[PDB]
């Protein structure tokens, strides 16, 4: 034979593909879980990158293999479709190939192995859908305060369990807004979280409204107003120019003083249109001239200059108003009365250390809140700041995808027992393909046990004994829906603990992991040119 | 390709301990010199730990992160760079629990974090307050870095230069006592004079030299103008380059450049200021219109410099020279002095008050002296900066290390669990600091260290340290080795976080 490249086949090619996929898994293996260790990434320049995120590693990891590039593209599909569980998919996809390669040495044809994973993954989705749970604990029952209490027990903030967690529950319930077709989700950035050192750590207080950090400028403005009108303007009341990069040079000295009267006179027309609305609270993002602040005292309006663009967007949603981009109508300057104005009840300024917040309370439709944390020391209150935001997303994500499932390895353990008894009811060379699919799911509770500094053999054994007794008889005396506790290293019920995962996360993770184990296994030959 | 498992945590120990073994003898006044061979045959005998590791090229990733942390520690605090590396290398030097005992890394990490909290609480009990109103009490503290230096003669005046400069930058109104030396305390070398002629100036100093004889020599109430735009031929919005070749292109541009600069310089001379400080450069045609008003021309200055110049005289920064207003003045400034000092022209915008800044002038007969006196007063301010933050000292010479080591040992008796074994190893890891002090003196290490432990058990741990010069045991109340507390707090906090960072890495994999 005379050819321009190398050609090889046999069990070695499948063995090389399994060993290549096993090398990628072992890299992200010990990084699975919140306790996973950090790992360095060295480039050709010699720079180093450190992080524990498995999704970040796979994106920055570079290894050239034909099969290894399949798993790297696989994580991109899981990330763009969902964005969580990319580490678990790579680990499971490797354990499928390890057990499948052993069956090949048993003279089991790959087609019978592929047909097993398609039937096992199909029966797995049916069994999970029965064990699911819908959105609950929103009325009549509270086990939802223990939802964030578990995530807050790993921080110093967990000293008072029911005091700090009760405000997280009221924060996620107050932000509910449909916005589409009876959808409603829980938007990410709503509640403003700050810190204070005052007098004790027990003074943390929940507030309903928006927390705006600004100043009232001169003292001529009142710090409290009952006015419902909320003026939202993006146009700058300061001196107007053609552009920042294009400057007009004035050669005539008399034209210099003639122009100086123009911007001063135009603001006199601009101040009359604003005061004609009768709105006290005034928000100007582009800044307010010093001479314009004097007319604010005559009418008694409360105005703010240099307002942050991100702040006004949340105020417009809190006050239920529309943001005015500019006064240009393409014809003449107009403030658009009765339109851009908002609705509120009481607006009062609150006293905080070194910073003074402007609090707008009880608007028409807001679906927001604010929580000020009064602590003891800066080191103590800083950790409590990110601790609430972390536990808030945990309670949020559960109450958003509405159907969740108990996590912590409870899904893989229950599927291992049910699918193993289902393998004996089929036959026709489908038993070994389905049976090895049940053992491959045990890597998820195995990996989490090793990263938790505990014995993996004992925890998985005690975990399988509980889910089996649930399949034997429905009676309550047998444990049901038992997960794994990473902190104490023992079995724990995840339903009461409040550790959940969305349904689409576990379902799509098993489908993509099955398709990857099939795609790599279908390659019987390697041809080079 | 890639390395994972226990080999990485075993390899990181040998990489961190090797770097630590170099500077072990570089600690203390008895510090041994080190010889570095250049590829061309050069030899540098300097004993400075920062300079040695700066020229060493290490190929191990953890060895690079170990050095870069020491460089960051040097910028914040001008002392303790050697102590951080020795302690961080000693805490990682125990491989018994990592390999033989097969303890999980997170279990050992939990032992360091529980110990770090007790190490900080112990230093606050043995500390002592400080009286900052006494100039002589602050003098005895700064003499630690002054010894064996060229400034020791004028050190009495050199102390007042560093002590007063830090008090100026210190802001006690906000409560945080924020001090930035590289900003307001910024210093420049002045050729000429002697060390005694170095004084403290309140204001900002401009090192630009007088090009032409027409300028304001002395003014009672100067007028300073700050503006962003430059003075030159107007450039378009494109990248088109201006290259002057044909005479036809000369007169056309020269006439346009003359009319464009004359109009911008017109509004400048209308206000009649005493100086013009522009951020960007100033061309030759623009300097001609400035000399007609008999003023000083200043060019090539940055934004942060202008912000300190604006706060000095109370001026205002204007975008373009066409938009200049009467609101921009140097009213309130002390005076303007173009007088030459040391064969160089200086520009003094300074004043008799403290506009939240200062300037330090260094006088010397040669550049060799100016280079030595400069770095001697830079770390001198670093010492005074850390004391004024938290006026509390700690005993030095190995007394504070043996003090915490005794508190952790008695605390470990109530610890019930597997973490008690690595928790006690931290107490014995702090003993390397008094060990290197005795080893350099040539005395017996075992005999003195054993007798030192029995003193802290009975007598107060605040005293009975190790004498660096003599080599025997002496109390710290009779000697001036008392160190600041803010230096030690960040010394142990950084050393523990450095050890934990290297233990959390179980795998090293390339990529891009």
């Amino acid at each position: 034979l005379s050819v321009f490249g190398d050609r090889s086949t046999g069990e070695t090619i499948r063995s090389q593909n399994v060993m290549a996929a096993a090398s990628i898994a072992n890299i992200v293996k010990s990084s699975l879980g919140p306790v996973g260790l950090d790992k360095m990434l060295v480039d050709d320049i010699g720079d180093v990158t450190i992080t524990n995120d498995g999704a970040t590693i796979l994106k920055l990891l570079e290894v050239e293999h034909p099969a290894a590039k399949v798993l790297c593209e696989l994580a991109d599909l899981q990330d763009k479709e969902v964005g969580d569980g990319t580490t678990s998919v790579v680990i499971i996809a490797a354990e499928l190939l390890k057990n499948a390669d052993e069956l090949v040495k048993q003279k089991i044809h790959p087609t019978s192995v592929i047909s097993g994973y398609r039937l096992a993954c199909k029966e797995a989705v049916r069994y999970i859908n029965e064990n699911l749970i819908v959105n609950t604990d929103e009325l009549g029952r509270d086990c939802l305060i223990n939802a964030a209490k578990t995530s807050m027990s790993s921080k110093i903030i967990g000293i008072n369990g029911d005091f700090f967690a009760n405000m997280v529950v009221d924060a996620v319930l107050a932000i509910k807004y449909t916005d589409i077709r009876g959808q409603p989700r829980y938007p990410v950035n709503s509640v403003n979280i700050l810190k204070a050192h005052g007098r004790s750590q027990m003074e943390s207080m929940l507030i309903s409204g928006y927390a705006l950090n600004c100043v009232v400028g001169s003292q001529g403005m009142p710090k409290r107003i009952v006015n419902a009108k909320i003026a939202c303007l993006d146009f700058s009341l300061q001196k107007t120019k053609m552009k920042l990069g294009v400057q007009v040079v004035i050669t005539d000295p008399e034209k210099l003083d003639q122009i100086r009267q123009r911007e001063s006179d135009i603001t006199k027309e601009r101040i009359q249109k604003i005061l004609a609305t009768g709105a006290n609270v005034i928000l100007t993002t582009g800044g307010i001239d010093d001479m314009c602040l004097k007319y604010f005292v005559e009418a008694g309006a409360m105005a703010v200059r240099r307002v942050l663009k991100r702040d006004l967007k949340r105020i417009a949603k809190a006050s239920g108003a529309t943001i005015l981009s500019t006064l240009a109508n393409l014809e003449g300057e107009e403030t658009f009365e009765a339109a851009m104005l908002g609705q509120a009840e009481e607006v009062v300024q609150e006293r905080i250390c070194d910073d003074e917040l402007i609090l707008i309370k009880n608007t028409k439709a807001r679906t927001s809140a604010s929580i000020i944390l009064r602590g003891a020391n800066d080191f103590m209150c800083d950790e409590m700041e990110r601790s609430l935001h972390d536990a808030l997303c945990v309670v949020k994500r559960v109450l958003e995808s509405k159907s969740v499932v108990p996590g912590g390895g409870a899904v893989e353990a229950a599927l291992s027992i049910y699918l193993e008894n289902y393998a004996t009811s089929m036959g026709s060379r489908e038993q070994l393909a389905i049976a090895e699919f049940a053992r491959s799911l045990l890597v998820i509770p195995n990996t989490l046990a090793v990263n938790a500094a505990q014995d993996s053999t004992d925890l998985v054994a005690k975990l399988r004994a509980f889910h089996n007794e649930a399949q034997v008889n429905p009676e309550r005396k047998n444990l049901k829906w038992i997960g794994l506790d990473l902190s104490n290293g023992k079995p724990r019920d995840n339903k009461q603990a409040g550790v959940f995962e969305p349904t689409i996360v576990k379902v799509k993770s098993l489908k993509f992991a099955t398709e990857a184990a099939i795609t790599i296994l279908r390659i019987d030959d390697l041809i080079k040119l | 390709k890639r390395e994972s498992g226990r080999k990485v945590q075993s390899g990181n120990i040998n990489a961190a301990k090797t770097i630590a073994d170099i500077i072990r003898t570089c600690l203390g006044p008895k510090s041994m010199m080190k010889m570095l061979l250049d590829p061309m045959g050069g030899i540098v005998m300097t004993n400075d730990g920062n300079a040695i590791l700066r020229e060493i090229q290490v190929q191990h990733p953890a060895a690079k992160s170990m050095i870069e942390i020491s460089r960051t520690q040097d910028e914040e605090v001008g002392d303790g760079t050697t102590s951080v590396i020795i302690l961080a290398g000693e805490m990682l030097s125990v491989a018994e629990h990592f390999l033989e005992q097969q303890m999980h890394p997170t279990v050992v990490i939990s032992a360091y974090r529980k110990a770090l909290d007790d190490m900080i609480s112990t230093l606050k009990k043995i500390s002592i307050p400080v009286d900052i109103s006494d100039s002589d009490m602050m003098l005895n503290i700064i003499n630690s870095s002054i010894t064996t230096k060229a400034i020791s003669r004028w050190s009495s005046l050199a102390c007042n230069i560093a002590l007063d400069a830090v008090k100026m930058v210190q802001f006690e109104e906000n409560g945080r006592k924020e001090i930035d030396i590289k900003k307001y305390a910024r210093v420049e070398k002045i050729p000429g004079g002697i060390i005694e002629d170095s004084c403290v100036l309140r204001g900002v100093m401009i090192n630009k030299d007088v090009t032409h004889p027409r300028m304001r020599r002395y003014i009672k109430n100067p007028r300073i103008v700050l503006l962003d735009s430059s003075l030159e031929y107007k450039k378009g919005e494109s990248q088109t380059d201006i290259e002057i070749t044909r005479e036809e292109d000369f007169t056309r541009i020269l006439q346009m450049e003359e009319e464009y600069i004359q109009q911008l310089c017109e509004d400048i001379i209308q206000l009649k200021p005493d100086v013009v400080i522009t951020e960007k450069g100033i061309s030759d045609l623009a300097q001609h219109y400035l000399m007609r008003a008999n003023i000083t021309a200043i060019r090539r200055v940055r934004k942060t410099d202008n912000n300190r110049i604006a706060r000095a005289c109370g001026a205002r920064i204007v975008s373009r020279p066409e938009e200049l207003r009467e609101d921009d003045v140097g009213t309130g400034a002390g005076l303007l002095e173009i007088k030459k000092i040391g064969d160089e022209y200086f520009t003094f915008i300074t004043d008799c008050k403290d506009p939240k800044a200062c300037t330090i002038l260094l006088r010397g007969a040669s550049k060799e002296i100016l280079s030595e006196v400069e770095r001697n007063l830079q770390d001198a301010m670093q010492v005074c900066r850390n004391v004024l933050l938290d006026p509390q000292l700690v005993p030095g010479g190995g007394a504070s290390e043996m003090a915490v080591a005794h508190a952790l040992t008695e605390k470990s008796k109530a610890m019930t669990g597997v973490e008690q074994w690595p928790y006690r190893a931290v107490a014995q890891a702090l003993e390397v600091i008094p060990r290197t002090l005795i080893q350099n003196c040539g005395a017996s290490t075992i005999r003195l260290l054993t007798s030192l432990r029995a003193k802290h058990t009975q007598e107060n741990c605040e005293t009975w340290g190790v004498n660096g010069e003599t080599g025997t045991l002496v109390d710290m109340k009779e000697l001036g080795i008392w160190e600041p507390l803010a230096v030690k707090l960040q010394t142990y906090k950084t050393a523990v976080e450095t050890a934990v960072l290297l233990l959390r890495i179980d795998d090293i994999v390339s990529g891009h």
